[PDB]
């Protein structure tokens, strides 16, 4: 059976560099080549470079010349991808895959087969509580909790201490390039509900114990 | 390829076999029996120490492939040629059978005495047509 | 393709270079493929490839529709001129046994 | 370094210390066509392109990247070439 | 920006033939064999199409894989539930000197499809303050689950400082998303207008603010 | 290229436009449109160093333009040979607009029941002749 078997899931700050292992099984190693794939987090895949498992040659995607070295251990019929000053963008999931050709100029007229599991890269972030902003109202009414920077996941949004549960939608986080997250929760209401009852959303942020009542009321110019 | 009839009688229309038959593949076969050296890498060169060797190689290799694609090219032009000119012999083998019952029009007809239908026609496609039936002179 | 399949773990280099464990038959053809255009060694002790033409000795070997290793020797070492010589051998250059 | 020595002819090498005298020896004959190529081989073709691979032998010529190849080929040609199968372009009346 | 051009969304109802597009050029479809591959969420690609019409074993002759010039086709014919995944049409491109990939395509088969809810939030006057400034744009009540988001300042494109989540399937199975555009103060004082259009099934739905209106 | 009318109303001579205009520039600019690769020193070559490889520089030069002059040559031979025998169709479109109320003489010419002056032959030059006119049988 066909096997690839990678390193465990990585963290780093930027600009350190990371080496992943893929060990290989189940075929001849020294006449096939491994490529790299990584994928960014909720987006497509990028071809990262080859090695050979019978000669060591490599030959690595133009825009990663510079930064990625491929090597591979016969012995232990194992490869490795090393990428070096590691920034945001390098935060992905990186499979390696049993690649045909093993010889010859690498030109793409053979293919990649098998793809590991999966190895998660995550290039900082230390525990940091949310900054919680209201989204003021503008017969329905939209009006809203905005929770700004905070890692790591989750955290809980309630309003008007759970009294408050038609209309409400709290949207899963996004993350940002910046390794923190964000999120957002609204409710509908009534637009006569607006200037006679209050609205509070309710934030709680366990992992750093922050709790937060932030009052979202309508504007005034 | 064939022949058409015309008159009070309708339009006779009818077919020629031989000349179907004769109708381009045996050309094709005749071009495609061609047969070329290989030219490979040759086995002394060495790409690190003889560059200018090798690089003369390439330049065999090159010359090579050009005159070879314009000799076959000619080939070809030639072959199209015949092709094309030959598209005539027909009307020849109907003025065979005849006599002089009928006029060279030299629009690639005759006219002839009497009226020919489509039985008649087909006597004439086989090649069968020989007039005494319709008394005519005879060739 | 491979100068001798069935060597395994060695590259064409390896195979001609002689490095233990890296001998076998190889066969013959009257056509061969030329896949490393600056082949390596896949271990024994350690060369400085690139100050000799050395490398392209497969790619030479490859050329010829038959090759083969010899038997014996073109010539006595130990006796050679210079005085008597003990033989050399290190370690990164294991035998069928080991050592 | 290796050494070459033609058919019949014998060789010479001059050293000092730390010589590694030739034991095993390569001996070689005949000839082989060699193409640049990458493995692994899959299949049969009839053809071996350095730029395609593998091909098979479909029309007689072909029109593209011209490079080394072995085995029963097409030509290469200049330009896509058509044999006339048909009449000459004739306006109706 | 991919160099493969794929449809994010594709779909049909069960059993029905729907079509997978994957448009490149000449050095890449043009001159190449394609290779099609198939993700479930959470688990590696795998290997559904080589050499544009092959079939490894395993994958049905449900799959076809086509290709015409510069451009290749994946068709998925009778349907099914479990063929709901994301489609990545690969060819190696001579101009870059690499393998390149598609956009993806996800695909949909259960529900009438829905157009997309959206709402868009100025930053709050509290943000502001933290000199910092947020626009809100939130998605909702779509299906299939796949979107497109555009940001505009005034009338013209803005790519910096965008930040889309992947779409979350909701409360009643149709799906949601967000999408945030940071800015300075600065910025959003000097603008007429900016705008969160958000692209699903081929159809825009937008949303504007306006700095100086409250 | 055109026409002659004979008899006792004296000598008529008109010409045909279209066989003139048909009439060897398009000929010429096929043959104008042949493109070769340049030939020049190759670079790695090193005039002291290197003869033998210069040597057979200059042989694989020669024996280029040897080749590629051959085949043209042969080009412009059977060009020529085409111009040439081309030079009879006049004939044909003469022959098309009478009747057979003239006999083909195979001299390149007819013998017409009636007479024709240079306004009748103007007018087959133009090919309007048809005669109903002059009444006799019509194509
Ligand atoms: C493989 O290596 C071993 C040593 O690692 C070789 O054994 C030596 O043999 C020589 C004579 O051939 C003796 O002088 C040494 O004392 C041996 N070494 C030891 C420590 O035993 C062995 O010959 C090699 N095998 C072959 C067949 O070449
Ligand atoms: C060239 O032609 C032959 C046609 O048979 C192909 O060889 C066959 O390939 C198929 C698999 O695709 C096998 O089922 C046959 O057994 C093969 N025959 C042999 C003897 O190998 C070959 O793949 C073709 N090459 C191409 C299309 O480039
Ligand atoms: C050239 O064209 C002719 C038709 O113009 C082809 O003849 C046809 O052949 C097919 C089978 O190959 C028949 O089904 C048709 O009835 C044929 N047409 C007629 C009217 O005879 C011919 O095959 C072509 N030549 C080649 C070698 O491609």
């Amino acid at each position: 059976q066909v096997q690839l078997v990678q390193s465990g899931a990585e963290v780093k700050k930027p600009g350190a560099s990371v080496r992943v292992s893929c060990r290989a099984s189940g075929y001849i190693f020294t006449e096939s080549g491994i490529t790299w794939v990584r994928q960014a987090p909720g987006q497509g895949l990028e071809w990262m470079g080859w090695i050979s498992g019978y000669s060591g040659d490599t030959k690595y995607a133009q825009k990663l010349q510079g930064r990625v070295t491929m090597t591979k251990d016969t012995s232990t019929t194992t490869a490795y991808m090393e990428l070096r000053s590691l920034r945001y963008d390098d935060t992905a999931v990186y499979y390696c895959a049993r690649d045909v050709q093993y010889s010859g100029s690498y030109l793409g007229a053979y293919y990649f087969d098998y793809w590991s599991p999966g190895t998660l890269v995550t290039v900082s972030a230390s525990t940091k509580g949310p900054s919680v902003f209201p989204l003021a109202p503008s017969g329905t009414a939209a009006l809203g909790c905005l929770v700004k920077d905070y890692f790591p996941e989750p955290v809980t949004v309630s309003w008007n201490s759970g009294a408050l549960t038609s209309g409400v939608h709290t949207f899963p986080a996004v993350l940002q390039s910046s390794g923190l997250y964000s999120l957002s929760s609204v409710v509908t209401v009534p637009s006569s509900s607006l200037g006679t009852q209050t609205y509070i959303c309710n934030v709680n942020h366990k992992p750093s114990n922050t709790k937060v009542d932030k009052r979202v009321e309508p504007k005034s110019c | 390829h064939g022949y058409t009839s015309h008159g009070a009688h309708g339009v006779a229309v009818a077919a020629d076999l031989k000349s179907t038959q004769e109708a381009i593949t045996k050309n094709l076969n005749s071009l495609s029996e061609l047969e070329v050296k290989n030219l490979q890498r040759l086995s002394g060169a060495m790409d690190e120490l003889h560059n200018e060797i090798l690089e003369l190689d390439e330049k065999v290799d090159d010359l090579r492939a050009d005159t070879i694609s314009s000799q076959i090219e000619l080939a070809v032009l030639l072959s199209n040629e015949g092709i094309i000119n030959s598209e005539l012999a027909l009307e020849r083998k109907l003025k065979k059978m005849l006599g002089p019952s009928a006029v060279e029009i030299g629009n690639g007809c005759f006219e002839t005495k009497h009226k020919c239908n489509q039985t008649c026609l087909d006597r004439i496609a086989a090649g069968t047509f020989d007039a005494g039936e319709f008394s005519l002179p005879t060739f | 393709g491979k100068l001798c399949p069935k060597c395994l773990n060695c590259t064409d280099l390896d195979v001609a270079l002689g490095r233990p464990k890296c001998t076998g038959k190889i066969p013959s053809a009257r056509v061969s493929i030329l896949h490393e255009v600056r082949p390596v060694t896949s271990g024994c002790f350690p060369i400085m490839h690139d100050r000799t033409k050395i490398r392209q000795l497969p790619n030479l070997l490859r050329g010829y529709e038959h090759i083969r290793l010899s038997t014996h020797n073109v010539i006595n070492a130990e006796n050679a001129p210079g005085g008597p010589y003990k033989i050399g051998t290190s370690g990164s250059c294991p035998n069928i046994t080991n050592g | 370094d290796y050494m070459v020595q033609k058919s019949g002819k014998t060789g010479t090498i001059t050293y000092q210390r730390g010589i590694l005298l030739p034991q095993k020896v390569w001996c070689a004959s005949g000839r082989s066509k060699v193409i640049k190529g990458s493995l692994p081989l899959i299949g049969e073709a009839d053809c071996l392109h350095e730029k395609y691979g593998g091909l098979n032998k479909s029309k007689p010529y072909y029109t593209g990247e011209h490079a080394k190849a072995i085995g029963n080929c097409p030509i290469w040609v200049k330009t896509p070439l058509k044999l006339a199968n048909g009449t000459k372009y004739r306006p109706p009346a | 920006q991919s160099v493969l051009t794929q449809p994010p969304s594709a779909s049909g109802t069960p059993g029905q033939r729907v079509t997978i597009s994957c448009s490149g050029s000449s050095s890449n479809i043009g001159t190449n064999y394609v290779y099609w591959y198939q993700q479930f969420p959470g688990t590696a690609p795998k290997l559904l199409i080589y050499r544009s019409y092959q079939r490894p074993s395993g994958v049905p002759d449900r799959f076809s894989g086509s290709k015409s010039g510069s451009s290749a086709s994946l068709a998925i014919s009778g349907l099914q539930s479990e063929d709901e995944a994301d489609y990545y049409c690969a060819t190696w491109d001579d101009s870059l000197n690499g393998w390149v990939f598609g956009g993806g395509t996800k695909l949909t088969v259960r529900q009438p499809k829905a157009a997309p809810s959206v709402t868009l939030f100025p930053p709050s006057s509290e943000e502001l303050q933290a000199n910092k400034a947020t626009l809100v744009c939130l998605i909702s009540d779509f299906y299939p689950g796949a979107v497109t988001v555009a940001w505009k300042a005034d009338s013209s494109p803005v790519k910096a400082g965008v930040e889309t989540t992947t779409p979350s399937k909701q409360s009643n199975n149709k799906y949601a998303a967000s999408s945030y555009l940071s800015l300075t103060p600065e910025q959003w004082k000097s603008h007429r207008s900016y705008s969160c259009q958000v692209t699903h099934e081929g159809s825009t739905v937008e949303k504007t603010v306006a700095p100086t209106e409250c």
